């Protein structure tokens, strides 16, 4: 299309309206009510531009620029004097009840508001009458609530309705007395309500766990992070103050979690800034903990595992790339063993197989949204994959998008494709041991056991495809809802097919698998996604090792005389009494972490590790891409005495000490050229970010503002001369405004969005190629594999239905958001989110053991006996009991295992 | 049309003689807000166009300013040729009372430009802070040294990817630094700084530095001499370097105010005068009258206080050290209406984009009509006491005397200038801040400017500035001490403390600063001690892209040389007193 | 809009009406007499479109209530200079195509009228100065002309 912004022509997308196609040209329209990913509905009334009808015309009209397309041979003026007066004067209208508040108000400095209030002009009050006035709300712990500084822009009810599914928060009022939040005061019920903060062009919602320990957008130290708390991978920015990590926002990626997080990964932050955490390294001589620099204690342990026989390592799935990989090389190849389990590798290792041998392209998390039928097989994926499963309500929307694009209705009308598309909308069908979070949306959910819905996948994948393997037992109305899933997955142009490990089966792995592959045989665009577990589960799957069981065995045997353990607490993947044995019966354990864990009361060594704050690293998540995450902040540069160092450093520095007894720390390059030269499957990670030497023009890139503040007074209270400025020889940032942040710049490693007159998080418009799309110069983050010419085979290994034995109990899996990641439940701001420690029970089950609901039962599991309260669960099938994953005392390992001797205590 | 509107100067002659003489397609015209036409020259035709304006009938014949831009960092450069540096060069052509600023375009590997020293000698100096500060280099240089920085200095600093800030510091840098203080006197060779034939054996070199006893600032010059008699001498300068141009880079607009302060350091309001004029160029902003003349009130007052200081130790430098403590008396009165007005005596910080930060308080006219009552009665006596005596003429007529020509080519400005004979003051032949409201004479010498007729000129601008004080006394407007602009930084306060829209205007400027759109902006006007300017370019943020300071006590350090030569030390020391300069101001 | 004894003479169509400067509507006209006061009157219409906005959109929402102060102001007499200004840009920027839907110009309708035919009535209201700000000790304010 050609349109003439104040006489200059572009060329520009047709399907656009004119709000965007300028916002991407670069011109400055103001605009609230709008938002990239929620459409345009009119409401502010701010992004007024004048259309002429031709070229020749002088009167024009004032028309909304959001709602206008973007047609060919348009005449619009943006600069024109009743258009700039009009644009004023609804800031103005918006000002008139606008509350006195900006010094209190968390929202100063990052204000959208307040950007477009100064890019109007508008600095002069007129209105001498009162200002309206709200009470405000208790939303929960994580979003503060002021209503005051509402211009009611309809973005909140927009977004944590139409777009995140919520059904807590609205509008409520009238003409000027509109309202918006909950009807009463609770805790915001969604999974995504973080992303209000951002949403809101205000002050009204804003991060409370950024509040209690308040600073300045100005005032952050920032860097690209990846989300540390699932295998999502979510691209963000930590910003630091003072030593401590004080905010985590949303950094854009245009492939993967483009504006918005989940709450577990913007609010799960908090365990950085624990008190008890290592800043020493701190070796045990006999009851004493003495305290070693860095250099004694690389000497002492390399001396230590030199007398040593044989040294065995157990990675995590926690550490990054470099960390495990670094370990590997110091215990050796045959030496190193992964920290999860057998059983919980072996469904790693198969969903990774799936993955990158099936045939099957795994789409990217913004790929998700365009998928015409939805199976989510076992996974409870809002409890474990969060951003996948708001995708998934936007490939639900889709069939509403479609049947509005058919009447030739823009697909920036948000209101009439919701109008056209009333409830129609594209099939969801979730599987799992009870209900989900999904269920408001899913066309069937399908409560059972995991041999259950595997064998549901298995009889989906046989009626799709006969040469897949049949499954005998079924029952009729099972087999009329599996020929219905049938019908809506083979009429599906683009069916997409979830599941994971976290369902902790196999089988559902499996018929995961032969449903994606009996699709595939039948020429649909299928797509295939594997939710993993931790953030770079995926890595350790793809690097692999033997299990913790294997390390354990080694132990207890006496052929491993020292044992050194990277960032793992050991008990979420096997029995506690059992660790700890095998730790006390090797003569040296020796563990590198950053997180006060229980293995280290018997540990010999103990070296203060780095955080994904503290540290620069690579994770691999659930759909194979290889993230560079960044250091945010120097440690050492308030409290002198702290020594700690990024994982793969320390295990470097100790590989260097036992071999040719000396210290060489590393650069972090050196250790992806390591990586990429030993390991051929990894090679891919070299491109996630560009090296150290990488520079725009010269200079290095900037972490923190440009206005930086209290250079020579933040740390003046210690010493009053200034320290040097922290180098960061590891990668391209340096720790200092002394850099280029220009929205211009050729990179794709984005500390942080601001540009000049753009505080808030709309900078990110100035960032992208097109607003909402990608990044100018490409998202970070590299697949490390394509899709395989050749698929596999079905998997024959179809299982018997689930049978309630007697005087066992199947333990089926629940996950929680809040609470069953490991190091989420260390933020403090967690544990008022977290829900009490349940058992689930079927009705019948209760009843036959004669407890009611809320008496507590005292169960045996590896010969430990443990009390819960019992919660009554409907949907859970009997002979199951429901525990809650990654509590404290429940491993996630329990997921599948039986249980016994269940009875009221 | 307002004055800070954007103009291409296309109806300007100099256009249309450049066009008959090298063609349409020979440059490039930029539209500006600097006032002055901009036109991009290609390199191989700058000494042709340099050579050019020289021979015009009414000819350029001052090279007011050369200096350098990094545009490596520029996003809004459209309608502008491809360029990774830029090198600038601003002529001033007295008799149209126009000026030119030439640019040539730099790729970033092949950074050398002819030298323009055949032109005007003042690119001497000019072309050496140039490639002190950005590493372009100047094919026919005689000495390209630096200038600013020490010869064992790694990197250009006003390169954008120089770090601005303080580098850790390390007693063995200074340690072998007093080694080659130590060993350069040893191991002096005159080729290094220029001079040839040095130790014939009858010359002897003489270091006056580091550290004058006076209040000039600290310097070296290096003398060639035959007993007492200076054949050749090159001055040391560098050694008051403050990164003042790159502060303008990492400071917002409103925030770089202060260091607009320490350039002159004797000047305070008078050095704030012409950065806030150039933002507000920037910004579009014009000022009320109140305004105006608040700015011309406190101008002035800085203007006589710097000139009473330069006229004392002129006579202390004589010898005669008496006047200096009554002088500084006045000076503290002078201290005491700036302390009522703005509260701080040396560097206000007082003037806003848009306005002052304060109103006037209340009782400032009794202050006022009390110091001109004090100054005349005060002045006479200074004058019967030194400058109408003998010896002082003695010592001060004659010594180191040039002419119209001598201070053209070097770009003397100020005294100097004006006792050439030559009429040219900012403050008449392009006024600012409503200068042609105001009364005043421009008073002007025969036509040799010695040290005595410079320093009678400097006793005659005094008294103009008195009279300037007594029309700014008797009238002043009512009305507002700030613009009615939104990018008026910071806001009226009190509308900040009652009302949201003007406090979030304050908030918005003062954290992240005021953004001035993308144009380049220039304001000259008439120094306490010369010419000043400010030439500064935005990329559309809330801090400087550019800022450039012309000072003229760099061109009156480099006229130093041209002038004294086949004279004595006495005479060097009178010349030196007799210049007014501060070593902040040449080194910046 | 409000229309004159002038126009009593028009057929009830709605381009006669229209070329008046008014609208047909639901025919149903209603008769003011020399007793109402206009002032008080426009404030009670505007009274009943600012609380019966229905809030989606700025314009109406923000500027309805402001001109519902100024019209209770310029009803007691404490109207200051800038109210008929600001009632009139009002009127200009609350028309057809500036807000989301056709509520807000037909509130702005009888505003615009009666300040085109009784202006005499509004400005009685203003009787005080303009007094946006109040002092505060220690800080000179900035007397604009
Ligand atoms: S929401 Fe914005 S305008 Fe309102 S008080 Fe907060 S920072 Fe100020
Ligand atoms: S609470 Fe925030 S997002 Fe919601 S309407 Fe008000 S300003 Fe907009
Ligand atoms: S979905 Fe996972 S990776 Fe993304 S923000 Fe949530 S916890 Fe982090
Ligand atoms: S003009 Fe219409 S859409 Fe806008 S707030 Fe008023 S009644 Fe609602
Ligand atoms: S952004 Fe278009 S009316 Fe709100
Ligand atoms: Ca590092």
């Amino acid at each position: 299309a050609t349109i003439h912004v104040d006489g200059k022509e572009y060329e520009v997308n047709g399907a656009d309206n004119l709000l965007e196609a300028c916002l991407s040209l670069g011109l400055d329209i103001p605009y609230f009510c709008w938002h990239p990913a929620l459409g345009s509905v009119g409401a502010c009334r701010q992004c007024a531009v004048k259309q002429y009808q031709n070229a020749e015309d002088t009167r024009g009209r004032l028309v909304m620029s959001c709602m206008t397309p973007a047609s060919d041979g348009t005449f619009i003026s943006i600069d024109d004097e009743e258009a700039k007066q009009f644009r004023e004067s609804v800031v103005e209208w918006l000002m008139t009840n606008h509350p006195h508040d900006c010094p209190v108000c968390e929202e100063g400095g990052n204000c959208h508001l307040q950007d477009m209030t100064v890019m109007t002009g508008h600095s002069f009050r007129r209105y001498r009458f009162t200002k309206r006035t709200h009470r405000n709300q208790d939303l929960g712990p994580f979003i503060s609530h002021e209503m005051n500084r509402c211009i009611a822009c309809y973005r909140c009810v927009r977004y944590y309705k139409d777009y995140a599914g919520g059904t807590d928060l609205g509008v409520y009022g009238a003409h000027d007395n509109v309202y918006f939040g909950r009807p009463e005061d609770g805790t915001l019920e969604s999974e995504f309500s973080g992303n209000l903060v951002e949403i809101c062009p205000t002050g009204v919602f804003t991060d409370k766990t950024h509040s209690e320990r308040y600073n300045r957008k100005w005032d952050m130290q920032f860097a690209p992070s990846i989300c540390q708390q699932c295998s999502i991978g979510c691209n963000i920015s930590p910003g630091e103050r003072y030593g401590e990590l004080r905010r985590i926002e949303n950094r854009y990626n245009g492939t993967v979690n483009h504006y918005f997080l989940c709450d577990r990964g913007r609010f799960g932050y908090g365990y950085v800034n624990l008190k008890d955490r290592p800043r020493q390294p701190v070796q045990r001589r006999g009851d004493d903990f003495i305290t070693l620099n860095a250099e004694q204690a690389m000497q002492g342990a390399a001396d230590i595992l030199r007398q040593s026989k044989k040294v065995i390592g157990i990675g995590s799935p926690r550490a990054s790339v470099e960390s495990n990989f670094a370990l590997r090389e110091l215990v050796g190849e045959e030496n190193f063993y992964t920290g999860i389990a057998h059983g919980e590798q072996e469904r790693l290792q198969l969903a990774l197989k799936v993955l990158r041998e099936g045939g099957i392209y795994t789409p990217a998390l913004r790929e998700i949204e365009s998928y015409d039928a939805v199976l989510v097989l076992g996974e409870d994926v809002t409890q474990t994959g969060a951003r996948v499963a708001l995708a998934v309500r936007q490939a639900v929307k889709g069939k509403a998008r479609e049947m509005a694009a058919a009447q030739k209705v823009a697909d920036w009308q948000i209101a009439a494709i919701l109008n056209i598309g009333q409830r129609a909308k594209h099939p969801l069908f979730v599987t799992n041991v009870d209900d989900t979070r999904l269920d408001d949306i899913a066309a069937w959910t399908y409560r059972a056991p995991v041999e259950d819905q595997a064998r549901l996948g298995f009889a989906i994948a046989h009626a799709l495809d006969n040469s897949a393997p049949a499954v005998d037992g079924i029952e009729p109305e099972l087999q009329s809802k599996i020929d219905v899933i049938v019908q809506a997955l083979a009429g599906a142009k683009k069916p997409l097919i979830i599941s994971g490990t976290n369902a902790g089966s196999l089988e559902v792995i499996q018929a995961a698998a032969n449903v994606a592959k009996a699709l595939k045989g039948r020429g649909a665009d299928v797509g295939i996604t594997m939710i993993a577990r931790s953030v770079n589960s995926m890595g350790l799957g793809i690097m692999g090792g033997g299990s913790l069981e294997e390390a354990l065995t080694e132990l207890e045997t006496g052929r491993a005389d020292a044992v050194v353990v990277l960032e793992n607490d050991l008990h979420r993947h096997a029995s506690a009494t059992r660790v700890n044995a095998a730790l006390a019966k090797a003569p040296l354990v020796m563990v590198v972490d950053h997180q006060r864990t229980a293995i280290m009361e018997n540990a010999h060594l103990v070296l203060s590790a780095a955080s994904f704050a503290e540290s620069d690293g690579t994770v691999i998540n659930n759909e194979g891409r290889a993230q560079r995450f960044f250091q945010v902040y120097d440690p050492a540069y308030y409290d002198s005495k702290t020594v700690m160092l990024e994982s793969w450093r320390w295990l470097h520095s100790l590989h260097s000490t036992l071999l040719s007894r000396e210290v060489d720390w590393t650069q972090l390059d050196h250790v992806i050229d390591a990586v990429v030269a030993k390991i051929p499957e990894l090679a891919g990670i070299k491109d996630a970010a560009p090296d150290a030497t990488f520079r725009i023009r010269g200079q290095k890139l900037a972490r923190e503002p440009h206005r930086y503040s209290g250079r020579t007074a933040m740390r003046a209270n210690i010493s009053v001369h200034e320290p040097r400025q922290p180098q960061d020889i590891d990668t391209m940032f340096t720790f200092s405004m002394e850099g280029n942040n220009q929205p211009t710049a050729h990179r794709s490693q984005v500390p942080f969005a601001w540009a000049p007159g753009w505080n808030s998080p709309q900078a990110w418009n100035k960032f992208q190629d097109e607003v909402g799309g990608k990044l100018r110069f490409g998202d970070p983050g590299v697949r490390l594999f394509e899709t395989s010419e050749n698929g596999l085979d079905y998997f024959t290994s179809v299982p018997a239905r689930f049978q309630p034995q007697d005087g066992k109990w199947r333990i089926a899996p629940y996950y929680h958001l809040f609470g069953s990641d490991e190091l989420s439940q260390r933020a403090p701001v967690f544990q008022s989110r977290m829900p009490q420690p349940y058992i689930k029970l079927n009705p019948a089950d209760a009843a036959k053991l004669g407890v009611n609901a809320g008496t507590r039962v005292s169960f045996s599991y590896d010969g430990n006996t443990v009390t819960l309260p019992v919660e009554i669960a409907e949907g859970l099938t009997a002979g199951q009991v429901g525990l809650p994953m990654g509590m404290s005392g429940i491993a996630p390992v329990l997921a599948g295992a039986h249980l016994e001797d269940l009875k009221e205590a | 049309e307002p004055a800070w509107q954007t103009r291409d100067h296309l109806d300007d002659p100099v256009i249309g003689e450049l066009r008959n003489r090298f063609g349409p397609d020979a440059f490039t015209v930029q539209a500006t807000r600097t006032g002055v036409p901009v036109v991009w020259i290609k390199r191989e035709q700058l000494l042709e166009v340099g050579d050019f304006l020289k021979k015009l009938p009414k000819p350029y014949v001052m090279l007011f300013d050369l200096h350098g831009m990094d545009e490596r960092l520029r996003t809004h450069r459209e309608g502008l040729p491809a360029a990774d540096f830029s090198v600038f060069y601003h002529l001033i052509s007295i008799d149209r009372n126009r000026d030119i600023m030439l640019k040539v375009a730099l790729a970033e590997n092949d950074l050398h430009v002819p030298t323009f020293t055949k032109l005007f000698p003042n690119a001497n100096w000019y072309e050496r802070e140039t490639w002190d500060l950005f590493g372009i280099t100047f094919d026919g240089h005689p000495n390209l040294r630096r200038i600013m920085m020490p010869q064992t200095w790694k990197g250009h600093p006003l390169r954008k990817d120089y770090p601005a800030r303080a580098t850790e510091f390390s007693p063995f840098e200074l340690t072998k630094a007093k080694q080659d203080l130590e060993m350069e006197a040893l191991t002096f060779k005159p080729e290094e700084w220029g001079m040839k034939r040095g130790t014939n054996e009858d010359f002897m070199f003489l270091n006056l530095g580091p550290n004058h006893p006076s209040a000039h600032g600290a310097f070296r010059i290096v003398l060639q001499l035959d007993g007492e008699e200076i054949v050749d001498c090159v001055p040391d300068i560098g050694y008051h370097h403050r990164g003042a141009e790159k502060m303008g880079e990492r400071q917002s607009w409103h925030s770089y105010i202060p260091y607009t302060d320490r350039i002159e350091y004797l000047g305070g309001c008078v050095n704030e005068m012409p950065y806030v004029l150039a933002v507000e160029k920037l910004a579009g902003i014009t000022v009320p009258d109140r305004v105006n003349v608040i700015r011309v009130m406190l101008s002035e007052l800085f203007r006589i206080n710097s000139h009473l200081l330069y006229i004392s130790t002129f006579i202390q430098d004589v010898g005669a050290m008496t006047p200096v403590f009554f002088a500084f008396t006045d000076r503290q009165k002078i201290y005491d209406l700036v302390e009522a007005i703005t509260g701080f005596r040396m560097h206000p910080a007082w003037f806003r984009i848009g306005g002052v930060a304060h109103d006037l308080p209340r009782g400032w006219d009794r202050l006022l009509r009390e110091f001109l009552d004090w100054m005349p009665k005060r002045l006479a006596s200074y004058e019967k006491a030194a400058l109408q005596n003998t010896i002082l003429k003695g010592r001060s007529q004659g010594v180191a005397a040039y002419g119209a020509k001598e201070a053209l080519e070097w770009g003397t400005t100020g005294a100097g200038l004006r006792a050439t004979g030559i009429d040219f003051d900012v403050r008449k032949a392009r006024p600012y801040s409503g200068y042609e409201n105001f009364d005043f004479e421009i008073p002007v010498g025969g036509g040799v400017s010695d040290c005595y007729t410079r320093v009678m000129l400097k006793v005659e601008e005094l008294r103009q500035s008195l009279r300037i004080l007594e029309q700014c006394l008797n009238n002043m407007p009512e009305g507002p001490f700030k613009a009615d602009h939104p990018l008026t930084t910071p806001p009226p306060k009190e509308r900040t403390l009652q009302h949201i829209e003007t406090l979030i205007t304050h908030f918005l400027q003062v954290s992240w600063g005021p953004v001035m759109p993308a144009n380049e902006s220039f304001q000259m006007i008439e120094a306490t001690k010369g010419i000043n300017s400010y030439y500064l370019t935005s990329d559309g943020s809330t801090m400087s892209y550019r800022t450039r300071i012309r000072t003229p006590s760099y061109a009156h350090l480099q006229q130093i040389p041209a002038a004294i030569r086949g004279s004595l030390v006495s005479d060097l020391i009178v010349y030196l007193g007799s210049i007014d300069f501060v070593m902040s101001d040449v080194d910046r | 809009d409000f229309l004159t004894e002038a126009h009593l003479d028009l057929p009830m169509e709605f381009e006669s009406i229209g070329k008046a400067g008014s609208r047909l509507g639901t025919a149903l006209a209603m008769a003011v007499d020399h007793e109402i006061n206009m002032v008080s009157l426009v404030r009670n219409l505007e009274e009943f479109f600012a609380r019966e906005s229905c809030g989606w959109c700025t314009p109406c929402r923000d500027g309805l209530p402001w001109s519902v102060k100024i019209l209770r102001a310029l009803e007691r007499g404490e109207g200051q200079p800038g109210d008929i200004e600001t009632l009139e840009q009002l009127c200009r920027f609350l028309g057809p195509g500036k807000t989301f839907c056709a509520h807000a110009p037909g509130a702005v309708e009888p505003l615009q009228s009666a300040i085109k035919y009784f202006r005499e009535e509004f400005e009685a209201g203003i009787k005080q100065p303009f007094s946006n700000t109040h002092l505060i000790n220690g800080i000179q304010p900035n007397l604009l002309k």
